[PDB]
RNA sequence: GGUUGCGGCCAUAUCUAGCAGAAAGCACCGUUCCCCGUUCGAUCAACCGUAGUUAAGCUGCUAAGAGCAAUACCGAGUAGUGUAGUGGGAGACCAUACGCGAAACUAUUGUGCUGCAAUCU
RNA sequence: CCUAAGGGGGACUCAUGGAGAACAGAAAUCUCCAGUAGAACAAAAGGGUAAAAGUCCCCUUGAUUUUGAUUUUCAGUGUGAA
RNA sequence: GAGGUAAAGCGAAUGAUUAGAAGUCUUGGGGUUGAAAUGACCUUAACUUAUUCUCAAACUUUAAAUAUGUAAGAAGUCCUUGUUGCUUAAUUGAACGUGGACAAUUGAAUGAAGAGCUUUUAGUGGGCCAUUUUUGGUAAGCAGAACUGGCGAUGCGGGAUGA
């Protein structure tokens, strides 16, 4: 069928920033 | 350990800062650069007095903390602690370089330690305090002089305390509502921008 | 708390882009590809069919591109229909057809190139490249500039096109975009094509819909009742209006009802002025001073 | 380690000014090289393609070759204790008419249209340029302007 | 005119969406559901990233979600008020004029239950709007929407108490 | 003069918040049989110009507005620098001579101009 | 190192922030707004790039043939590369 | 025309960096207001806002001096119309031309024991010093670069003496 397509650029994130535990 | 200071007295070389090229740098000596009553408002200090270089010299961090603690010690000994506002003008953000910690091969040296680079007038440290304390915060800057390399002068400032106006046009700019209070600074007041913040930031405006 | 993002400092070291891009109007790539000339051929232009849809209207021109700024050749509207007898639908497909076959055949008259570069003048619907005279001028060529509309098998800017190829303009292209074409077997169904260049498509909705709905029938097609036009004689409107467009594609502005002048001072009655600095002065005067009864 | 490659060297001068980075304007697309035409040469970083090499960016030159999409430019170079003529190829967005051919080409015309002017009036005119040459006499009023006298200030601080 | 006929505000979009944590047969079934309930097919959504805690991976087709617009939209929406009882919170209607709930169970809708399909939760947003939004989503000439055409959250909560007899709580 | 299409230079044109906009234009706007594209006729495609609106777009005006642009008995002939001395000074550095000469700061002014075609109270 | 990460075309626009939506929390997915690039472009760093050079999709083999001219290093020789 | 070093800048981007002030529903904690409320209060710490002290060879809006590319005519400018298989929709251009006009102020200064050209061959291919710019090093009569002038290769007067 049909599924999102990528709209971003962060093919080698695999996590991300800001997201700090505690926080 | 550390070499006598007249090894790295003079700017020989370009400013070589701590950044992402090196990064194994020791701290400064000196961390604090305000000390004495640092939250006084600016009218309760008017007098301003300056510890102005000389020389085109570097000041290591070891000599900026000796001099700034025996100001600070003499001056609070002598007229209390919160009698002044010590500041130091002059931050040390160059890395001086030891190449022994073979001879003159592969010789780039490491991180040694941290000097001010300062020029003929540039302002080393700087006290506001109130004129009945002249004699004191003089003979405070004065002692502090002996921890320092060459050549400084101990000038009274014409500037109400670390403000850039002169004495008589900060009391102008005062009895015209032109400034305000900011904690242990103040803001001056513009004719330009949203008017409507202008005039609600400075409610005491005798506008000509 | 977050920092508040429009500083000053964002707005000094923002780089404003095009004039005619931040109004979403041009985009300067296409616009360079098709605009650069071989710098070889030195002075000659290379010339643009821009085609353009309002909501009302269809722009064709013919524009070559200099420094000071692009300069006309020719042009025909769609609201010049009307003079050749279409008055209604005058954005349909073919509208758009016949507005290209008009702009094709006036800039050939103002050319020279109408005895010669006649064109498809018997329109069949297959597709066919305005090709050279042997031992005389080279047909008149323009590339299709569609400006920032999506490239879509059925889009109405094909139709101007397919109208300036029949119109005797050489325009390079290809029939893939054409309404009509299979995809699946590549080949054009240049029936369905004619079908659409004579209004085929409006008159069968008129017939299909007529018989399902008259209500919306009254509606929809509102300015054919008053003037009794049925769906069978759409074609005719056509045929007719290609032919009379081959008579005279010559421009007659519309005449105008006020000259100039005239049409200058009306408009400049409104329309405000601005405010001498000693008038803001004083308004800053008195803002300040009406400002002296919040003073708690 | 030594780095000498092509564009080393060249991180300020192929970097493109300051808010003016992007699409190129199409006047440059739109100018008309002719064999002949003295053109500047300045690289722009952001077309690589016919980019001159780094010794071209700021020089001027004579067109020699026009092509699809670039001209060629005729520079001297100097090698040792002589010139040797360089002939590279450069794409239209790294070149532009040299300003220096009209000056002239404007006193041609200009001492052409004054000769013809004083040969029509049956007179002489002197179309050589001249140097600055010093100021002749002159009486200065001092009606409203009396002289101010000054003196030179005592030393002081403003700090 | 703040009374003008073009001014009124009306749904633009309602999205439905299942974030189901895993991929697979369970997927696939909510998938179902959605092409149920809307008669449209929908989308899968794949994790942007790799969450171990989450037990989900990069590209690992995790969540299921559709658009319905006009008069679909306004069923589905409704339909979704009744388990509601019409009672929202103000918490729910975001500064930019659009609102969403979240129901628990599918079969509350209305619709027939399976066994293998079992229950899903599901999330509903509504995107409002005026007329005129197409400035802002056409190819040429796009630009923004005027501050007194904007949409915010005093005009969407007004409307909604309006046009549903509803109540917008706040606790 | 307004407006549209296509532009040149590419912020004096951008950004924020208000207000106004006759005529035409532009625009939003209505519909889904047809070509076409979508999870969704939202975008894209097509049809009607018929049912409506200047609310928005667009345009103009307002703001001791931000930014941008220009100017200067502004700062400052200061910083820097080419050239010179068997100048000063232990040195660091500095003065002088013949020349070139900033940036910040301060104040004021301005806030698109314009080319081709078409059209309009 | 790459049959694409080469070539063409088209559509879209990243990093990030705010405000919202069942489980869902600092981090899952969805929505709007803001967003001059603060991302991404194989690999060092610099330059370059926004209706793209970035992301996604479609078609492809120009990563082909014959050899000349030219730029860099330069002896104005070779090689590499363009 | 080009440039990105000196200077300058940081209430301009990036990076470093001192101090307060006023604010906020993820405040980071301690006490008590509390039955507890997570809903106040005292506090420190976070951020946000407008400020404040000090910086950058591998930061930068701006931006020198010195130094650098090109031009300043007769092989120039203008007018008319010849050639082509290139180019244009073309009778458009491109290049090269025939014919005609502009006469010594023929288009800045200063200088010019004249300009241009060719062949052939020696020695050399260890360098060093001074001013200024400048790198490593604590520095060195140390090591290494830039421009110029010198010594080497050079005597003569001075520096007593000294490349
Ligand atoms: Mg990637
Ligand atoms: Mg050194
Ligand atoms: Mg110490
Ligand atoms: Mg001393
Ligand atoms: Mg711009
Ligand atoms: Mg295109
Ligand atoms: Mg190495
Ligand atoms: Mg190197
Ligand atoms: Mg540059
Ligand atoms: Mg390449
Ligand atoms: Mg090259
Ligand atoms: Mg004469
Ligand atoms: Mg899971
Ligand atoms: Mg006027
Ligand atoms: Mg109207
Ligand atoms: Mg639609
Ligand atoms: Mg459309
Ligand atoms: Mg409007
Ligand atoms: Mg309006
Ligand atoms: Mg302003
Ligand atoms: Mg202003
Ligand atoms: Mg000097
Ligand atoms: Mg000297
Ligand atoms: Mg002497
Ligand atoms: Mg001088
Ligand atoms: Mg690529
Ligand atoms: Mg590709
Ligand atoms: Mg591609
Ligand atoms: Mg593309
Ligand atoms: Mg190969
Ligand atoms: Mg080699
Ligand atoms: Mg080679
Ligand atoms: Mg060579
Ligand atoms: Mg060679
Ligand atoms: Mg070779
Ligand atoms: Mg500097
Ligand atoms: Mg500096
Ligand atoms: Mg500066
Ligand atoms: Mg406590
Ligand atoms: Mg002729
Ligand atoms: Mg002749
Ligand atoms: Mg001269
Ligand atoms: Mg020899
Ligand atoms: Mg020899
Ligand atoms: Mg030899
Ligand atoms: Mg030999
Ligand atoms: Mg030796
Ligand atoms: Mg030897
Ligand atoms: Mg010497
Ligand atoms: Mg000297
Ligand atoms: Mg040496
Ligand atoms: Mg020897
Ligand atoms: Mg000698
Ligand atoms: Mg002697
Ligand atoms: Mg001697
Ligand atoms: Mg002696």
């Amino acid at each position: 069928k049909n599924t999102s397509s990528k709209k971003s650029d962060a093919a080698p994130a695999s996590a991300d920033p800001a997201k700090a535990k505690k926080k | 350990a550390r070499r006598p200071a007249r090894c790295y007295r003079y700017c020989k070389n370009k400013p070589y800062p701590k950044s992402r090229y090196n990064r194994a740098v020791p701290d400064a000596k000196i961390r604090i650069y305000d000390l004495g009553r640092k939250k006084a408002t600016v009218d309760e200090f008017p007098l301003c007095i300056h510890l102005v270089s000389n020389e085109l010299e570097q000041l290591s961090s070891e000599a900026l903390e000796a001099a700034r603690i025996c100001a600070n010690k003499y001056i609070t000994k002598v007229s209390g602690r919160d009698s002044f506002h010590l500041r130091v003008r002059v931050h040390p953000f160059h890395v001086l370089r030891i190449n022994k910690m073979q001879g003159m091969r592969g010789a780039w040296g490491k991180p040694h330690g941290l000097a001010a680079r300062v020029s003929i007038g540039q302002i080393i440290m700087s006290a506001r305090t109130k004129d009945s304390n002249k004699d004191v915060v003089i003979e405070g800057l004065r002692r502090a002089r002996y921890k320092f390399p060459g050549q400084q002068k101990i000038i009274i400032s014409k500037k109400w305390g670390f403000t850039p106006l002169n004495r008589d046009e900060y009391i102008a700019k005062k009895t015209n509502g032109e400034v305000i209070d900011d904690g242990a600074y103040v803001k001056f007041l513009s004719r330009k921008g949203n008017l409507e913040a202008n005039l609600q930031q400075f409610p005491n405006y005798q506008y000509s | 708390m977050q920092k508040e993002f429009r500083t000053s400092a964002y707005h000094s070291r923002f780089q404003t882009p095009f004039r005619r891009r931040q109004e979403g109007k041009t985009d300067y790539y296409q616009r360079k590809r098709l605009v650069t000339q071989h710098k070889a051929k030195y002075n000659s232009p290379k010339y643009r069919l821009v085609v353009r849809f309002t909501n009302k209207d269809i722009i064709a021109q013919i524009v070559s591109a200099h420094i000071t700024g692009d300069v006309v050749f020719t042009a025909a509207y769609a609201h010049e229909l009307p003079r050749y007898g279409i008055k209604y639908g005058l954005t349909n497909w073919s509208a758009a057809y016949a507005v290209g076959l008009l702009v094709a055949r006036r800039a050939l008259q103002k050319l020279g190139l109408d005895e010669t570069y006649t064109g498809v003048e018997e329109v069949e619907g297959e597709f066919e490249l305005t090709e050279a005279v042997e031992d005389g001028p080279r047909p008149f060529k323009v590339f299709l500039d569609i400006g920032l509309q999506r490239t879509t098998t059925g889009a109405r800017v094909f139709g101007v096109l397919k109208g300036a190829s029949d119109g005797g303009l050489y325009v390079p292209h290809s029939p893939n975009r054409f309404p009509g074409w299979d995809i699946e077997a590549e080949e054009l169904d240049a029936e369905l094509l004619r079908k659409y260049i004579f209004g085929g498509h409006v008159a069968e909705y008129m017939e299909e819909l007529l018989d399902d709905d008259e209500e919306k029938y009254k509606s929809i097609f509102k300015n054919y009742i008053e003037e009794e036009i049925e769906s069978e004689d759409v074609e005719e409107i056509y045929a007719n209006a290609h032919e009379a467009i081959r008579a005279d594609p010559s421009f007659k502005p519309t005449e105008k009802k006020f000259t100039k002048e005239q049409y200058k001072a009306e408009s400049k009655k409104y329309r405000q002025q601005k405010l001498t600095r000693a008038e803001r002065q004083a308004k800053v005067a008195k803002k300040i001073a009406e400002f002296k009864a919040q003073q708690e | 380690g030594k780095s000498r490659g092509y564009r080393s060297g060249t991180r300020y001068a192929f970097q493109r000014d300051f808010k003016k980075h992007g699409a190129i304007p199409l006047s440059t697309y739109l100018k008309v090289y002719k064999v002949g035409d003295i053109v500047d040469i300045k690289a722009n970083g952001s077309i690589q393609k016919g980019m001159p090499h780094k010794y071209y960016h700021g020089k001027t030159g004579i067109v020699y070759n026009v092509t699809k999409s670039s001209v060629g430019v005729i520079i001297n170079k100097v090698v040792g204790n002589r010139y040797i003529e360089k002939r590279v190829n450069l794409r239209v967005e790294h070149v532009k008419h040299s300003a220096c051919r009209q000056e002239f080409l404007n006193r041609v015309k200009s001492n052409a249209a004054k000769k013809r002017e004083a040969k029509a009036n049956g007179e002489t005119v002197y179309l050589k340029r001249q140097a600055a040459k010093p100021r002749g006499s002159r009486i200065i009023s001092t009606e409203g302007n009396i002289p101010q006298t000054l003196a030179p200030v005592a030393y002081e601080t403003f700090i | 005119k703040s009374q003008n006929v073009m001014r009124e505000l009306r749904i633009e979009k309602l999205v439905l969406n299942i974030c189901v944590g895993e991929s697979g047969d369970r997927l696939t079934r909510a998938a179902k559901v959605l092409e149920q309930l809307s008669g449209q097919t929908p989308v899968q959504s794949k994790a942007r990233y790799t969450v171990r805690t989450f037990g989900i991976r990069r590209n690992e087709k995790i969540a299921v979600h559709v658009t319905v617009r006009g008069p679909k939209a306004e069923e589905i929406l409704e339909r979704g008020l009744k388990v509601k009882e019409y009672q929202l919170r103000s918490k729910n209607f975001s500064a930019t004029g659009n609102f969403g709930f979240g129901i628990d169970e599918h079969i509350d809708l209305g619709i027939k239950y399976d066994p293998s399909i079992g229950i899903y939760g599901m999330d509903f947003y509504v995107v409002m709007g005026r007329a005129g939004a197409r400035v802002t989503r056409r190819k040429r000439a796009r630009s923004t929407i005027g501050n007194s055409h904007k949409t915010n959250k005093e005009d969407t909560i007004q409307w909604f108490k309006t046009r549903y007899d509803a109540e917008v709580l706040d606790k």
